[PDB]
């Protein structure tokens, strides 16, 4: 078993955690390009694999506490860039990819919290620590 | 004229041909109109092949095209659809096969293929028209 | 001509086909027309016939244009939609039926036909126009 | 020219239509141009009729275009759109009508006609051009 | 030519139209240009209105066409976009307006028009283009 | 941890907050302008970054009552602008942007309220106080 | 605050609210006519305003009580006309709109009541009583 | 107040109600035709009215119990008819219209009922009997 | 009143019910062929009726309890056939049509079932015992 | 009954399961190639059957628990392979078939686990071990 | 020729043109063949600008066409793609500039132009080819 | 002609391109054919280059047009499908390579570009075709 705990993303400035990070989500994706013949054993969809492209989204809720690496991201949103991002996998390792800041939100209610989410997608080629 | 190979194995959804008939024709202005083909056979017009494998499918697709293709070989070509007769009349088809089980010997009826890359790995090409030459 | 069959049974829902005339006309250019009609009959003019059944059913449509057809044989055609009158005006129809019961000798409209694969066992082709000559 | 009937009542939502004016124009390349016309009057050209209901309806409006229509009689037409005038300028329409109230002689600008069947019972014909000749 | 009515108030989201030039042209095949300008003026040449009202609307909307229409009569033309002079450059504009106010005279560009039924009260016409004749 | 009650936005007129304001959503977007060569260290997409077009849109709910700044967002929507909209970010600060007034509704039931919801868009480049 | 019993939806006949009214949302809403121009600030979308079409929509639910203002919605419906409607808020006033009567329901339970939504959208130019 | 059990379907044979009717719902709709010209008083949507064709769909829940009126359903079904169909509002009256029989099922589990919706739509005048 | 556990599908091999068949539901269709004409007595939608084409279509649930009609599904699949299938309604009476095995699953988690759906429609003509 | 514990997915390096296996769902499918001709014999939709093409997909689910098995479905991702993949059911037994890896996602929470999905869908004609 | 403005500030996302060669050419049937240019430079000719915003900025719009344009003039053209040389190879551009800072003096290839109204204040036109004679 | 450089290393999914033929060909119309083969090569023929990447890649691709190209000049191109032979035939492919490894020296097939702005830093463009002259 692993702590829900341990999986954490980071910013560059060096890296380091967002302060909410109430629930976040590394999502990876291939499209699957099909290529199905005429022939086929028993006419089953037949597909090619490594020609398919492939993908990552990072979703990370969590609530408004101001951090250094809250602004950043803030910085990284206007000041379109698309740095390093960080993800670790407890007992895997880290990600190490460059991603960019798709789209984040704040949001406010009349009793709860300054709360944000933050969708993340890839930008470009991942690693793994392992 | 070549005796060389079918063809890749592969084949998209929408390989059409169907045999192609002169027909001569007169089209009277004033009605029924006679005509006559001088033929007694069809071409079988095969079109629309597509290759669809991954890259090291097609350096042996381009060159089938040009090594043993140029443009006036045979590559014995086959049909997903000796002497075959079609018994369903009371007339006959009796049309001959020179090769065996199907074979039907063509040509592509293009001056130039187009391969493209869809992917790292994804080959394909729209269009391979025969006519089977005799 | 022949007196063969129908046809195979299934036609797809789109098999589009009526009457035509010459009639040919000057259109007087500072008042009203006159007109005149050479054909006192009309040709039907069926056309967008589509076969779809498994491929057993193709090779029995294939060469229904080539064994029986060829380019210049009856093949009697059926109408979804001995001489028949029509009343439903004060003028007349009286249109003659060479044929017995709406069967409407005909002949294909095509040099070539186009059998597709649309499946491993999907057989399609998407139009065998004709015009019924007498 | 008949005085047979109206039509089928059926007409589809896009049958479309609008006076046609012969405006024979010079068009000089300097700029500003005469003008003239000869007709005093305007062919109003109704186009796009489609036929939709059962294959009852079907066999009756197929020999509609046959038996009183051939290509060169009235079959009076029904405008959704005895001398009726324009007023709504200080010019005039003043326009005639042969036939009582909007009933405008016309006929079909088709050498031939095409019906479709859509489903067990739906018939279908996607157009029927006229130009109300006088 | 008449100063009957600007139109019916109706004009659809598209009513396209902009101001034109002959300006013939050389294209000096090894170097630059030199061009000539005939005119001294544009015609504004509006295009693509679009009526769409009640069938209440259209009686007084096709008969516009017809009544003060014919082909070659004004009815002043209403902009959405007496001398006016543009002098947003050190250039002018100085274009004159013999109507008042934006109401550049016109006549339609069509030998008919085609009015189009919608539903029970939807009366369309997909274009009327003009070119404003002096 | 920062309040929810703290994050608002308000209008101008000089700036004020609506009345009701039960919750309420800035929200931030990029289109990803997918720059995907067939050249790519393991198949990967890449992006581009700062080509996209980036946008922001205020969702804001609340209870009807009657204020000035409640009736200047229905003079906004009739005599449609596009004026100065300002929402602040607890600790971050304001953002003072001009958005538009796109769709708002008023609402009520046989028991309930008069609420309404208000939804506004981007309409122009935006700001940061910090 | 404002009661949500206040705010009524009215019919022509002279005005008077129908019976069943368990629920009723008056909404506007506007297309947001994009201009985005090459040039912006920081790359924003820029929005023209006053350009957008501009509508209103009523949905208002309630349980089948028999009075002429219920049967006369059904006779807006079957000799379809499009005549004026008022929608009151609490404390802004009334809305005096011409609207038309796009879809209505009967519904009935083996169990419960005869129910029926009444769904309206706007036919014309609105106004604003304050 | 309506009681739900009032409002009632029923088939022709004469009229009878169907036995399982747990649910019933007519609605009427209008596809509300867009006259929207250059010119509105203040860019509202303006709409014709009359127009728009109009329509009428029943959908009836309930359990299968064996009728004579619930096997004209399936005869009404098989031998595709138009036939009339009548459906009372409580204090309004009948509706008296010819419908289709578009889309029924029956449906049934390892524990529950018989159970079946059946969905109708209108195919031709209607009519209301006050 | 009928029971849900009367109402059976059942497979050929003779017929014989599937083992877990927790939640079944034969549905019917048909597309409604629009025959609207421009005349129509008040504006109503016109229908066909016997044109349109009709079908049916199976959705049975249940969990994988290992028999011979349950691995004859599994030979249906994979050598793909149109077999007769016939399905009860308690008190009318069997179906008894010819259905292919469109797509059927089998789930299982870390705690609960081997379950399965089992997804039919209709191939042919249909019949009715009464 | 069949326990859902013993339906088990499982890779090759030679198979084992994978670690999180929480729930687990193969998924089969065809496309039902209509082919209706205009005759039937009460104008019913008419199927051909073994002209369709057949899939498999499988959607298993599960809390991240470091395994060799886990590292290769990586491996399988990243250097993007079409291995052969075997499922069992309780008492029909295996599938072992070519799948691909079509998209995986790692998640975690603030207080939850590390989990994920593993989505995979058919790549080649299938078995069946009895 | 003016040196008058750049354009109005808006263009939207699509404004295409690149550098046209006339290239005369043989293709000989044999083979390879040459060819050779008599520029030694490279008309831009740009192409599908777009104006988007009110109805304000239509009127210096359509005037811009009209009152400096005409056609025969310069209106200096704005890229958003004194002498610029091109080093990356090892050969060279060497382009002038006449006009300051890639203002590229152009004209417009249309006789008219065609303003839409989108909306209460949506003024829109489609394309404004232009190619930069010098 | 030249030894520049590839290409920029960006190409879209779509770069489609295969060799040609002349062949010319008689086809007898009362039975088989004859034909001829001038070339005992083949033009390679690719097309459909797309450039997508920031604007400052772009100013090194407009003038890559431009510099080194003219018309006239190499730029050896990159293939993404000293002797090659093709030996899956019994017959054999055998052609030769002027450049190393797959470099295939083309030439533009246009007299003008045309690169598109998509968003505030995307650069494209849909087509460069070429046909590999010697």
């Amino acid at each position: 078993a692993q702590n829900g705990k341990d999986l954490l993303i980071k910013l560059d400035l060096q890296f380091e955690t967002i302060a909410g990070l109430r629930a976040t989500r590394i999502s990876f994706n291939a499209e699957t390009v099909d290529v199905t013949s005429l022939e086929s054993q028993g006419g089953w969809r037949e597909l090619l694999g490594g020609a398919g492209v492939r993908s990552a989204s990072i979703s990370g809720a969590g609530v408004f506490k101001d951090a250094d690496t809250d602004e950043r991201a803030r910085q990284i949103f206007f000041d379109g860039e698309v740095p390093e991002f960080q993800v670790i996998i407890p007992d895997f390792g880290i990600v190490q990819g460059p991603f960019m800041i798709t789209s984040i939100d704040y949001a406010g209610s009349h009793n709860g919290e300054a709360s944000y989410e933050l969708a993340m997608a890839s930008a470009g080629a991942l690693s793994f620590t392992a | 004229a070549f005796h060389e190979v079918r063809f890749p194995a592969n084949l998209s959804f929408g390989s059409v041909g169907g045999p192609e008939r002169r027909t001569e024709i007169v089209t009277l202005s004033s009605g029924h109109e006679e005509r006559n083909s001088p033929w007694a056979h069809s071409r079988r017009h095969y079109d629309a092949g597509v290759g669809l494998r991954s890259l090291d499918d097609v350096e042996r697709l381009i060159a089938f095209f040009e090594a043993r293709g140029g443009q006036l070989h045979g590559f014995r070509w086959k049909d997903w659809a000796g002497i075959v007769s079609f018994n369903e009349p009371p007339p006959q088809g009796a049309r001959v096969t020179a090769g065996f089980e199907f074979d039907v010997p063509v040509r592509f009826d293009t001056d130039r293929i187009a391969v493209s890359v869809q992917s790292f790995q994804a080959g394909d090409l729209p269009q391979v028209p025969v006519v089977e030459v005799r």
